[PDB]
């Protein structure tokens, strides 16, 4: 016989304070005990488990089922109690690749490891909280209690210590064969290279020489799976990938369950299918919990599956990753808060694709959103390939470079250049940082009554000019903003605005060129046609003529 | 120092399970070099996955130096480590330290892995060294001495660092050394020259007590409480005139018996914004009082070792930074400005990134604690890269401001 290594054990512990379970085992029938000690005196002889004495106090329920072709019982012990006092693990398998960031591999075999799986011992002074009792026939004899040897199936930690097992089994083979790269997904491993056909399976039998050190062995995948690899929701195939079929299915009434699976389509079809859109279908699901509840598609969420028909039509396929030639990302302005963009190495072989929705707030523009779409194509692309991208944008330097020098806000955007790729991201407008010469001066105020909700807003101009609006249903802050409104109504393409509102202030300054308030939609509008203008601020109830005249107009 | 200090979390405080941010290949292959030397020497271990905590770790580069340096991003642990009074109820901050003309801040930080870490301590020191694109499981390290950065690694070894400097602060009464984290700041008030022999001299004087070959000089003569400052005119248009009110009002908060009555009384009527209006006899004296008044510091302003300090940053353009330090507001502990920011006139986040680690050495200096920031910037965007231009060993907290202030004007 040949000597073979210990696994070495994990010690595992309980969480603080807790005991062992003490869960009752079920009344089972005859038949099924009988097929329970089948099962497990097989396990027994195999070492899995052993059998334990009644002093033992804990115990876990075990359950037998069948599937209906197979003509057999099958063993179920139900760890959910055990797990929920089981300590926490360091979960080392939460993140998978991405299929772009894969290189290309000629040859790639799959090694079943599922005999490996028990090779794993458990830690001994662990095992006794894994007891479990098989009732026996008419309750008249004790009931058989065995306790596991191995890592057992639905157990808190197994996946995590089988994982680290064979991964500190792996590391010496992997460190000095560096020509090739090995992966594990369940009880399966991944070995590709670029090897020929000869010295590629060298290595494997060089592997499986390596595994039997510790006693494992590891036979081919049964029913060798041919292109492509179904992992994960994707299409492995020697040289491109996409995902799995993506159908949308046909139908004339849409509950909100099915534009919940639908969004899912797109959203994980948007990785690879270039253009996705899914807010006017994630519009009709703002705020429901349950699933039936038909909600009607409006013209632009019908306008918007369908033009998701359009992109679905054809398959389209993403390219591995090539470390040796640069990495390329280009991002388009899609209206309504929505971006797209493509990651990719040669023109027009994306390696992936994806998409950037504007985020929740009352006032944005356009070089925000971009900027924050670019933040998150980095944090991506370093996660995929550990690099940032070289980036193409649709906005001209000379734009970007009067945002982020006028911007209040500290902003960067990594190495990119300009795509003339409309819509093109512009400034809409862009106040003066000196009063204007020449240019008649509006000193603007507002006013409303907190109970009966009655306002006013105006103005006063050095030439005379002046206008008081009366207005219903509005607060201090609304009448605030009309008055605004109201001096860029009614003057010329140049002018100077005098106000006290430090809430209409810190809205401009913001820069918005969109808003949800349709009152400061429509500033911004009146701000693009006019070519200068320089607002002022100055505190309220301090004296200042002009401010002082309107301030008592509008306050009834 | 075979004996190791018992070291325990607060009360009812699990360990740190911070996130592993990503990282780029040149970091994770910088990183993985560093860990595996260190492995060697036994600073750290492989760990298990019995440990599920976790620190996150990436990689800076000193102030002009091309060697890649290992950071952990040890701040979890460090709230959640207990408070420490390890020799004494605490040390008193030299309050002298801010009063010397030359400061040299050394990184003795490699003294602390000579002395070994409670073994039932080191699993909070876990750390992962992330993989690309997760296509292998990430190196699982733990601390077996006292890692850089943590908050024990100076209380722990000062009653060790303190019989290290005796001699040297024996002979040299009036230099006044003070540590923090893995910092020393060795001031005197003395001429350069002999201010390098000495630092030279403590440094010789480390080494052969068991170094790095880095300083940093400052000079914090010139910290305080930067003055409110109006404009000086001869002719005053109506837009000055709104500006210097809606100042002389921001003023008023902190200072008492700021008036802008006669001022206003400039503004009678409404006029252009462009047009010059002369100053009357009361207006200038209103403003002459007000400019005796912000000569003189705030009234009830002092430091409270129990709360906060709070530090504040506003973009002023053209590579210029103002920022005030406070605990409450309108009573400014310390104001300053920042220009030119070296290396970075295109960058606006390498800039704030740089006046952040000056503000936090400043703070260190003067009240031996990092300050809080509210950073005038998105939190996606500082989130991405603020690393990328860190070099100090610390990290201090700090949030977002979304909100443009109004204040940014009256400190231009
Ligand atoms: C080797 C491996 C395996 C997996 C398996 C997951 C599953 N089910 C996962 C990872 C991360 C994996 O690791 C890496 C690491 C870096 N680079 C790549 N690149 C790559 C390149 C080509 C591949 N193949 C596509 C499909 N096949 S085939 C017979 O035609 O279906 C042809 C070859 C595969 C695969 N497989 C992988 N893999």
């Amino acid at each position: 016989m040949v000597p073979i290594s210990p696994i070495e054990t994990v010690p595992v512990k309980l969480k603080p304070g807790m005991d062992g379970p003490k869960v009752k085992q079920w009344p089972l029938t005859e038949e099924k005990i009988k097929a329970l000690v089948e099962i497990c005196t097989e396990m027994e002889k195999e070492g899995k488990i052993s059998k334990i004495g009644p002093e033992n106090p804990y115990n876990t329920p075990v359950f037998a089922i069948k599937k209906k072709d197979s003509t057999k019982w099958r063993k179920l012990v139900d760890f959910r109690e055990l797990n929920k006092r089981t300590q926490d693990f360091w979960e080392v398998q939460l993140g998978i690749p991405h299929p772009a960031g894969l290189k290309k591999k000629k040859s790639v075999t799959v090694l079943d490891v599922g005999d490996a799986y028990f090779s794993v011992p458990l830690d001994e002074d662990f095992r006794k909280y894994t007891a479990f009792t098989i009732p026996s026939i008419n309750n008249e004899t004790p009931g058989i209690r065995y306790q596991y040897n191995v890592l057992p199936q639905g157990w808190k930690g197994s996946p995590a210590i089988f994982q680290s097992s064979m991964t500190k089994i792996l590391e010496p083979f992997a460190a000095q064969n560096p020509d090739i790269v090995i992966y594990q997904y369940m009880d399966d491993l991944y070995v590709g290279s670029d090897l020929e056909i000869g010295q590629h399976r060298t290595k494997i039998e060089e592997l499986r020489q390596h595994l039997l050190r510790w006693g494992l062995t590891t036979p081919d995948k049964k029913h060798q799976k041919e292109p492509p690899f179904l992992w994960m929701g994707y299409e492995l195939h020697p040289d491109k990938w996409t995902v799995q079929p993506i159908v949308l299915p046909e139908k004339d009434s849409w509950t909100v369950n099915d534009i919940q699976k639908l969004v899912g389509k797109l959203n994980w079809a948007s990785q690879i299918y270039p253009g996705i859109k899914v807010r006017q279908l994630s519009k009709l699901l703002r705020g429901t919990k349950a699933l039936t509840e038909v909600i009607p598609l409006t013209e632009e969420a019908e306008l918007e599956l369908a033009e998701n028909r359009e992109i679905l039509k054809e398959p389209v396929h993403g390219v591995y990753y090539d470390p040796s030639k640069d990495l390329i990302a280009e991002i388009q302005k899609q209206g309504q808060g929505q971006w797209t963009y493509q990651i990719y190495q040669e023109p027009f072989k994306n390696l992936k694709t994806g998409k950037y929705a504007r985020m929740r707030g009352a006032h944005t523009n356009d070089v925000k959103q971009l900027t924050e779409a670019v933040q998150k194509i980095t944090t991506e692309s370093i996660v995929i390939w550990g690099k940032t991208p070289k980036f193409k944008l649709p906005i001209q330097k000379e734009t970007w470079e009067t945002w982020w020098t006028e911007y209040w806000q500290a902003t960067w955007i990594p190495e990119w250049e300009f795509v003339n790729t409309p819509p093109l991201v512009k400034l809409w407008y862009q106040l003066e940082k000196e009063p204007i010469v020449g240019a008649e001066t509006f000193y603007v105020d507002g006013a409303a009554n907190r109970e009966t909700k009655l306002g006013k807003a105006g103005y006063v101009t050095n030439k005379g000019r002046q206008k008081v609006v009366p207005l219903t249903n509005t607060t201090n802050q609304k009448t605030e903003l009309q008055a605004i409104y109201l001096a860029l109504q009614d003057s010329g393409l140049e002018v100077n605005i005098v106000t006290d509102s430090q809430y209409a202030l810190g809205i401009i300054q913001a820069q918005p060129d969109k808003s949800e308030s349709e009152l400061v939609n429509q500033i911004i509008e009146q701000l693009i046609k006019k070519e200068k203008v320089y607002l002022a601020w100055v505190p309220a109830h301090k004296g200042i003529g002009g401010n002082e005249q309107v301030d008592k107009l509008v306050s009834a | 120092p075979i004996e190791t200090v018992p070291v325990k979390l607060k009360p009812g405080m699990d360990g740190p399970k911070v996130k592993q941010w990503p990282l780029t290949e040149e970091k994770i292959k910088a990183l993985v070099e560093i860990c595996t030397e260190m492995e060697k020497e036994g600073k750290i271990s492989k760990i298990g996955p019995e440990n599920p905590y976790n620190t996150p770790v990436f990689a800076i580069k000193k102030k002009d130096s091309t060697k890649w340096r290992k950071l952990v991003d040890f701040r979890e642990l460090n709230k959640r480590t207990q408070d420490f009074w390890e020799v004494q109820l605490g040390i008193p901050h030299p309050a002298g330290l801010k009063k010397k003309k030359s400061v040299t801040v050394l990184d003795v930080g490699d003294a602390y892995f000579s002395v070994p870490l409670d073994e039932d301590f080191r699993k909070y020191t876990a750390f992962t060294i992330p993989s690309i694109n997760n296509e292998t499981p990430g190196i699982r390290y733990q601390y077996n001495v006292l890692p850089q950065g943590w908050k024990g690694s100076p209380a722990i070894f000062q009653s060790s660092m303190t019989k290290i400097l005796e001699p040297f602060k024996k002979q040299n009464p009036d230099i006044v050394i003070y540590q923090y984290m893995d910092d020393l700041y060795v001031g005197s008030d003395l001429e350069i020259g002999q201010h390098r022999t000495k630092i030279e001299e403590l440094r010789q004087h480390l080494l052969r007590w068991g170094f790095l070959w880095m300083g940093y000089e400052l000079h914090p003569d010139k910290w305080t409480v930067q003055p409110i400052v109006l404009p000086e005119k001869d002719s005053w248009t109506v837009n000055d005139i709104q500006k210097l009110v809606g100042k002389l009002n921001w003023a008023s908060q902190i200072y008492p018996g700021i008036k802008v009555r006669q001022l206003s009384k400039l503004l009678r009527g409404t006029k252009a914004l462009t047009e010059v209006i002369p100053l009357t006899e009361e207006a200038e004296l209103e403003l002459a009082e007000n400019r005796e008044i912000l000569k003189e510091p705030v009234h009830g302003v002092y430091y409270d070792p129990s709360k906060d300090l709070i530090a504040e940053i506003q973009k002023q353009g053209q590579g210029q930074w103002t920022y005030q330090i406070y605990q409450e507001p309108f009573k400014n502990l310390k104001t300053g400005k920042y220009a030119r920011m070296r290396g970075a006139h295109t960058n606006d986040v390498k800039q704030l990134t740089e006046a952040v680690q000056k503000i936090t050495t400043e703070s260190i200096v003067i009240w031996g604690k990092t300050p809080k920031f509210k950073l005038p910037i998105q939190k996606e965007t500082w989130e991405t890269w603020w690393t990328e231009y860190w070099q100090a060993t610390w990290i201090p907290e700090w949030e977002f401001v979304n909100t443009p202030p109004l204040v940014k004007l009256w400190y231009q």
